[PDB]
C-alpha cells in the first residue's frame, strides 16, 4: 500500500 | 448555586456550567488501554487513558468507545469518563450541585436506569435530569416550533415539535451516523490505495473527513467532474509526514447520508426520513414545520449540507412551500448550548429529580418525573 | 346605557352592542384541548383554547363544539366560551348591563333553565332575555309577516309569523343542518380520493364547502353535465400546499338539503318542510306567507339556493301565487342584526327579566315572562 | 362451472374455488426485490418474488405491500401478485371462469375502476363482482342481521346490517389496523431493548405478535401485575437462535385498539366506534344489533378480545341489553368463507358483471350494477 | 476453444485449462537474482530465475515475491512470472484464448488497472476477467450460500454470500496470513535455538511449518502438556543433514491465527472476524450462514483447524445453531477448481471483457463490466 | 547495600557498582591458553589467562572468545571470566549482593537458563536480573521514547520503545557487528599487502581499526578521492616497530555496515534495518521515533557515523521529519551506565529474582519474572 | 390516499 | 442492543 | 337529547 | 547457534 502496511 | 451541563453522547463529551455560553471541557469519549508489554520500570504509566490522553498516545493504546449508537455498553469505562470529566476536566465536585444529562430518543430503558443510579450512587449527585437532545437544540435556536435534526456520531434523529407539544409518534431514529461514515470512508480509501485498520488509524481517518469532505449538490455530475479533473483532488499530510491525495472520495463519503444503501443500510435517506416525519404530522402544522427545519450536531458541518437538504426537501415537498434550512454557525454545540439555557431557566427548577424522590420511588422514577 | 347582543348558537358566536349595525366579535364556538405531551418547559401554554386560538392551533388541539343541534351539552365549555366572548373579545364587563341571548325553537326546557341561571350566577347579568332566532330575522328584514327559514350549523327551523302572532303549531324543526352537510361532504370526498378524519381536517372541509359549493337548479342534468365536463371541476389549495380538485361533489353536497335521504334522514326536504308549515296555516293567510319567504343563516349563502327554493315551492304551490324568496345580502347575520334592532327598541325594555324577578320566582320564570 | 373467490385485501391473500370450505392459497401480499449485487453467475434468480418466496428470502429482499390501508397503490406489483395467485398457487386459468373480489367500504373510486379494468384486460375474466367484506362475513355466519366488525391488516370497519338493508350512513372506517399495531410494537420493543428496523425484521415482529400477544380485561391492573411479576413474561426464539423475553408489551400492544391515542390516532377506540355506529341506527333496530355483534378478521384472534369488547360495550350500552359478541373459531377466514357461500348461491348469478356489459358501459358500471 | 485459469495470488501460482480438474502448473511466485560474482565463464546462467528454478538454486539467489499481501508491487517481476507461466509451464500461447485472473477483495484500484492493461498489451489476451477468489471457492463447493474463508499466503478474507447476492458491506479483509505465520515462526525458532535469516532459510522454515505444525483445541493445556512431555517434540532434517527438534513451537505458530496480538496485530482473531461478518448480516440469513462455513486456501490445511474453528464459533454463536465447518480434501486448490468450473460454464461467456471493449472504454472498464 | 552491574556481552567486560558513574573493570572477554611447550622450570605460569593477561602475552597464547554473536558457547571459559571479574578485578565477593546481567534480545533460551543457574550455583548470588541492553541505553540517555541502536562486537540490534512499552514485534537483530568488521578488514589488508592471521594479529588489527577508521558521507567520491591522493593515507606503527600505511581501507571497512553485502551478508544495511523497525510501528508514533534515534555501543564511535546515519535515514524517511541522531560522548559505555542507574533505582528493587524464588520455580522463572 | 394518510 | 445492531 | 339524536 | 551461524 501507501499508507499503513509497506505494500 | 449552579448546575453541570453536559453532552454525554457518542463521539465527544461536552461539559460546562449552566449560564456558560460555551462548554469548556471538550474531548473524545474514548478509553484507552495499552496492548504492549511495558518495559521501562519507572515509566509512571497507567492502565487506562481518557480523551486527550488517549489521542496523544493512540499508537500504543487500544481505543474504545463505551457508547455505541447512543447506547452505553461498557459501564465501567463510562464511569471512568465521567470521573475524568468531573475532576480532571471541570475541576469540580459534582456532589455539590445538579447535573443535566442528555440522550437520543428511543433508547433501551435500562440505559436510563443505570445512568440514573450511577449519578446517585457513584457521584451522589444532588439532582438530575435527562433530556432529549433534539429538544435542547430548539432552546438553543430560541424557537418553540420546528423539526430538529440531530445528527451526531452514533445516532441521527428527528423530533418534530410544535410550540412544545412534541409529537412522539413522529420521532425518527436512524443508526446511520458519523461513526459509520468514518468506517465507510476507510473502505473507500482502500480503493484509492491507502490502508487504515488500527483503531488509531480510524481516528486519523476521522480527522481527514472533518477537514476535506464536502457535500455535492449534484452527486452524479460531481462524479462526472471528478473523473476528469484534478481540481477536486486535494492533498493531506499524515502524522508521519506522508502525503496522501484524496480524489472523488472527498464527496462520496458524505453522499451516504442521502443514500444509506451504500453501506447496506436498507433505511431511507436522511431527507426522506425528515420528510416522512413531517408526513406523520397533521396537515395543519406541516406548513410551519417546513418553515423551521433545524440542523444540529457535528455531521451538519459538511459544507453544502444545508443546501443539499434544501434541494432534496424542495423536491419532495409541495410547491410554493417555504423550505428553510436553519443552520447557524456553532450548530455543532447546539445541544450543549440549549442545555445551558434550560438549566439557567428558573422555571425549569421544578423538573429536577431529587435524591429524596429517588430513594422513595426507585430508579423507575426516571420514566415518570422525567420526560 | 346599552345591552349586549349575541348569537350564541351553533357554529359561530356573534356579538356586539345594541345599536351596532354589525357584530364585532365573530368567531367559532370551539373549545380546544391539547392531545400531545407538552415538552418545552417555558412554552407558556394553556389547557384550553377558544375560537381563533383553536383554529390557529387546530393541528394540536382536539376541538369540540359545546353546542350540538342547538343544544348546549358541555356546560363547562359553554361557560368558557362566554367568558372569552365577554372579556377577550368584547372587552366588557357584562355585569354592567343586560344581555340578549337567542335560541332555536323547541329545545329541551333545561337548556333554558341553565342558561338563565348561569347568566345570573356566573356573570351576574343585570337583565336578560331569550329570543327565538327566527323572530329576530324578521326584525332584521323590517317585516311583520313572513316565514322565516333559519338554517344554521346545528339546526334548521321554520317559523311562520303573521303580523306578529307567531303560529306555534306550525313551527318546524329540522336537524339537518350545515354541520351535517360538512360531515356528509367528508364521506363524499373519500369517494373522490381524499381522506379527512381529524377534527382539524373537518374544519378544513368546512372551509372548502364555504368556498366552492353551489346549488344546482337541475341536479339531474347537473350530474349529466359533470359526468362529461371538467368545466365544473375546480381546484383548491390545502394548508400544506397540496392541491385538490373537486368534481361533482361541488353541488352534490348542497343537494342534501333537498334530499335528506342522502344521509339517512327520513325527514322531508327543506322545501317540503317549508311548504308543510304553510299548509298548517289557515287559508286566509297562506297567500301572504307565500309572498314573504325569508332566508336567514349561513346555509342560505350557497349560490343559487334562493332560486332553487323558488323553483321547488313554485312546483308545490298553486299556480299564480307570488312566490318570493327574500334573500338579501348579509342574511348570514340576520339574527344578530335583528337582535340589535330589538334591543335598541325602547318599547322592548319591559320584556327584560330582572334579577329581582329571578330571585323571587326562580329560573322557571323564563317560561312565563319570556317567550 | 365454478368461480374464483379471493380475499385480495391487505396482509394475506386468500383464494380458492366457490363451494370450497377453505381457501387453499394462503400467502402474504408481498413483493420482494433484491437490494444487493448478485454475484454468482448461474444463480438462476429473479428480480421479483412473491408471498412465500418473499418470506423465504426476506433477508435479501426489500419487501413491499402493494396494498396500504385497503388501497392499491402499486398496481404493477398488484398485478404480479394476482398473476402468481392464479397460476402458481391456484394452478388455474382465470380466463375460464368468474371471479369474486372484495374490498373495504369507502375506498377511492379509482381503486375499483382499475381493479375492474385489469380483470378485463390483463386477465380477461368472464365475469366479476366486487363485494364488501363485511357483508360477506354475515354470509359466513349465516345471519341477516348484525354488525360486522372486520378488522384486518390495513383497515378496520363497521357495517350494520338489518335483514340485509345495510345502513350506509352508519358505516365506519378506521385506519388503525393490524399493520399499525405491528409498527407500534416495534417501537415498544425498542424500550424493552430490542431493535427491529429492516422490513424483514418487521415481519419477524409480526410473527411475535401473532403468538404472544393477548388482550387484558383490565389494562390498568394488568400493568400493575406485570410491574411485579415474571409470570407475565414470556420467552421467544428469534430466527438466528437468539432468545428474547417479552414483558408487559405482550398486552400493551393489543390495548392500542381500545386506546388509539397511543399512536397519535385521534379517533375513538374500536368499541366506541362500534357503539357509535349503533347510535346512528334507529332505536327500533338497535336492540337486535346489540344481540348480534360479529367479529371478523385476523385481529379478532387475540385471546380475550371478545371479552374485552363485551365489557366495553356493556359499559357504554343501556342496562339489561343482550350484548353478545359472536366470535367463532375460524373467524380469521370469515370473509373468504362467505365469498364461497355467496358464489355458490345460484340466485347470486344475476349479479355478475359481464364483459359484454363492460364493453358497452365502460368501467363506470362498477358503480351501478355492482354495489 | 478453451480458456486459461490461474491463481495468480501470493505464495504459489496455479494454472491449467478450463475443464481440467486440477492445475498442472503449480509453482512458487518467486523471482530470483544472484548476489554473488559469477566466475566460471561458460556457466550458461541467467540474471533471473522463476519458481522451481528459484527454489533449486535458492542458496545463491536473492528471492523476492512480486506480490505482497495480495498486491502486486514489482510489476516487472510480475510480468516475468506470467511469462514463465504461459510459455515454460503451460506451454501455450495465451494470445490464442481468454484468461481468468483472480484477486482478493478490497485491493487498491490500480492493481486491477495494470493487470488488465498488461494482459492486453504484453500478452494481447483475447479476453479476460477478474474474479474474487472467495466466490470461486463456492463454485468449487457447488453451493450458492455460505461464508467463504480464503486464507492464503499474503491475505485472508471473508465473503458472505447468500444465493449469490454477495454482501459487500460484510466483507472482511485480514492481513494476517501464512507469510506472516512463517515470519513469526522464524522468531520463535530463535528462542528454541535455531537461526534462520536468509531468504533461502525463510523458505526452509516454510517447509517445516507445512509438515509439522498443527492446531490445538486447547492451547492453554496444550502448552501445559508440552512443558512436561517429549511426546509433542518432533525431529526434522534440514537440507545439509542437520537434525533439529521442534518443541511447543509446533502448535504455537498456528495459534497466532486465533490470537493475532502475538505479532502486534491489533485485529481480532480469525474466528472473531468470521463471526463479525455474520453479525453484519440480517438476522434472516444468519442461520444459513452458520450452516455453511467454507474453508479455503493453504492455511486451512493445518490438522485440526476445522475443529478449532468449530469450537470457537460455537462459543460465540447462540446455542442450538448448526455450526458446520465445511473443509473438504483438496480445499487447498478450491479457488483454482472453482475457476475451472466457472470458465467451463457456458452462461459465463457473456462476462468476458473483450479487447474491443477495452479499446473503446479504456482500462476503467474493469470497474464496470467486471465485478 | 549495593549491587554489581556488568556488561557481560561480547568484546569487553564492563563492571562496577550501582551508583558508580563509570565501570572500573574494563577488560577483554578473552581466555588464553599456551600453545607451546613450557620449558623453564620455575617460570610460575598458568594454563589460563584472562583479559589483560591475555593481551599482554598474546604472542604465546591462543585466544578465544567464550561469547560469539552474543551467545555464550564456552561455558567453562565463561565461568572463568566471571571468576576473574569478581575477584581479581572488582575485588569483591559477589555472594554478598545482587547482580545485574545483560543481553541482546532474541537469544536462544538456554543461554539465559545457564546464566541464571551459574549465578545461583557457582557464585551463589543473592539476587539477579537479566536486562535487555537496548533498554538500558535509554536509561542512560534519560529518555522514555526512542530507538536504540546497540551495536557491539558480536551483535547489533534495534529496539523501538515508546514511553516504555517496548514493541517486541519490531525488534531487529543483526549479526553484522564489530568482530565481523575486524575480520573483513584483515582480508582487505591482504590486498594492501599485509598479512595478519594469528589470533594475536587479529587483535592488532582491531587496534588499528579503532584508531584509524572513519565513516565517509559519500563512499563513492571518497574512493574517487583516495584513488588520487595520499592525504587519505595514514601511517601506523606495529608492535615490532614496523610501520604500515593504510590507504582507502581506512573508510572501506566502516562502509560494510551500510553495505553488508561486502561480506556476503544478504541482510539489509544498518540504516535500512533501523528504518524498517520504524516501519513496523504504528504511524502515530513513528514521528517521535524519528526524533529520538539513539546510538549506543563501540561501533558508534567511528567519526562521522552519526552523520552518515542521519543522511541515510533522511533519504529513506518522508520529508520535513526531524531526523535526529542522538550520539553523546561516552555512548560506548551507555549500557553499563544505564545499568548503574536502573540498579540504583529503588522502585526497581521489586524486579529482583531471589534464590528463594529460583528454588521453588526453577530456572524457568527467568522467562516469567524477568523480562 | 392523496390527502390525509400517505396512501 | 440485543437484537438487530450489535449494541 | 336523551332519546333520538345523541344530543 | 545450531543452525544458520556457527554459534
Ligand atoms: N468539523 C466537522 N466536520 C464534519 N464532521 C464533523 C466535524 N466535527 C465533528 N464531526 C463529526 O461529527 C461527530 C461528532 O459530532 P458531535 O455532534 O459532537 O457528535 P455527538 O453529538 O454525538 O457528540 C463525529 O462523527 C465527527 O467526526
Ligand atoms: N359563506 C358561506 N357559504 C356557505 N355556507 C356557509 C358560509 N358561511 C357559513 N356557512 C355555514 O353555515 C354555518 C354557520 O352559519 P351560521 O348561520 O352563523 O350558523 P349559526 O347561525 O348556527 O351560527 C356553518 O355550517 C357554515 O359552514
Ligand atoms: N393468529 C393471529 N393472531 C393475531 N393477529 C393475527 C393472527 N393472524 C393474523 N393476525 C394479524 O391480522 C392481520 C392479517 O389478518 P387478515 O384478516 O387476513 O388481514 P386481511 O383480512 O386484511 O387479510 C395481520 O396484521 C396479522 O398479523
Ligand atoms: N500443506 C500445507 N500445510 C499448511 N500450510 C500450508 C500448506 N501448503 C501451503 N501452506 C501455506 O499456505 C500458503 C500457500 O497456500 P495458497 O492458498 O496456495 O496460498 P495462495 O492461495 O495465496 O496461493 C503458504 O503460506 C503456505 O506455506
Ligand atoms: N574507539 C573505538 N572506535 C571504534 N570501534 C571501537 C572502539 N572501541 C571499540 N570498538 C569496537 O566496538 C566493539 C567493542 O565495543 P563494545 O560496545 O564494548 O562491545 P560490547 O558492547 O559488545 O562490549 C569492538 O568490536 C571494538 O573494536
Ligand atoms: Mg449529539
Ligand atoms: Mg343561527
Ligand atoms: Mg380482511
Ligand atoms: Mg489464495
Ligand atoms: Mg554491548
Amino acid at each position: 500500500w501507501x499508507a499503513x502496511c509497506p505494500a | 448555586t449552579t448546575a453541570l451541563v453536559c453532552d454525554n453522547g457518542s463521539g465527544l463529551v461536552k461539559a460546562g456550567f449552566a449560564g456558560d455560553d460555551a462548554p469548556r471541557a471538550v474531548f473524545p469519549s474514548i478509553v484507552g488501554r495499552p496492548r504492549h508489554q511495558g518495559v521501562m520500570v519507572g515509566m509512571g504509566q497507567k492502565d487506562s487513558y481518557v480523551g486527550d490522553e488517549a489521542q496523544s498516545k493512540r499508537g500504543i493504546l487500544t481505543l474504545k468507545y463505551p457508547i455505541e449508537h447512543g447506547i452505553i455498553t461498557n459501564w465501567d469505562d463510562m464511569e471512568k469518563i465521567w470521573h475524568h470529566t468531573f475532576y480532571n476536566e471541570l475541576r469540580v465536585a459534582p456532589e455539590e450541585h445538579p447535573t443535566l444529562l442528555t440522550e437520543a430518543p428511543l433508547n433501551p430503558k435500562a440505559n436510563r436506569e443505570k445512568m440514573t443510579q450511577i449519578m446517585f450512587e457513584t457521584f451522589n449527585v444532588p439532582a438530575m435530569y435527562v433530556a432529549i437532545q433534539a429538544v435542547l437544540s430548539l432552546y438553543a435556536s430560541g424557537r418553540t416550533t420546528g423539526i430538529v435534526l440531530d445528527s451526531g456520531d452514533g445516532v441521527t434523529h428527528n423530533v418534530p415539535i410544535y410550540e412544545g407539544y412534541a409529537l412522539p409518534h413522529a420521532i425518527m431514529r436512524l443508526d446511520l451516523a458519523g461513526r459509520d461514515l468514518t468506517d465507510y470512508l476507510m473502505k473507500i480509501l482502500t480503493e484509492r490505495g491507502y490502508s487504515f485498520v488500527t483503531t488509531a488509524e480510524r481516528e486519523i481517518v476521522r480527522d481527514i473527513k472533518e477537514k476535506l469532505c464536502y457535500v455535492a449538490l449534484d452527486f452524479e455530475n460531481e462524479m462526472a467532474t471528478a473523473a476528469s479533473s484534478s481540481s477536486l483532488e486535494k492533498s493531506y499530510e499524515l502524522p508521519d509526514g506522508q502525503v496522501i491525495t484524496i480524489g472523488n472520495e472527498r464527496f462520496r463519503c458524505p453522499e451516504t447520508l442521502f443514500q444509506p444503501s451504500f453501506i447496506g443500510m436498507e433505511s431511507a435517506g436522511i431527507h426522506e426520513t425528515t420528510y416522512n416525519s413531517i408526513m406523520k404530522c397533521d396537515i395543519d402544522i406541516r406548513k410551519d414545520l417546513y418553515a423551521n427545519n433545524v440542523m444540529s450536531g457535528g455531521t451538519t458541518m459538511y459544507p453544502g449540507i444545508a443546501d443539499r437538504m434544501q434541494k432534496e426537501i424542495t423536491a419532495l415537498a409541495p410547491s410554493t412551500m417555504k423550505i428553510k434550512i436553519i443552520a447557524p454557525p456553532e450548530r455543532k454545540y447546539s445541544v450543549w448550548i440549549g442545555g445551558s439555557i434550560l438549566a439557567s431557566l428558573s422555571t425549569f427548577q421544578q423538573m429536577w429529580i431529587t435524591k429524596q424522590e429517588y430513594d422513595e420511588a426507585g430508579p423507575s422514577i426516571v420514566h415518570r418525573k422525567c420526560f
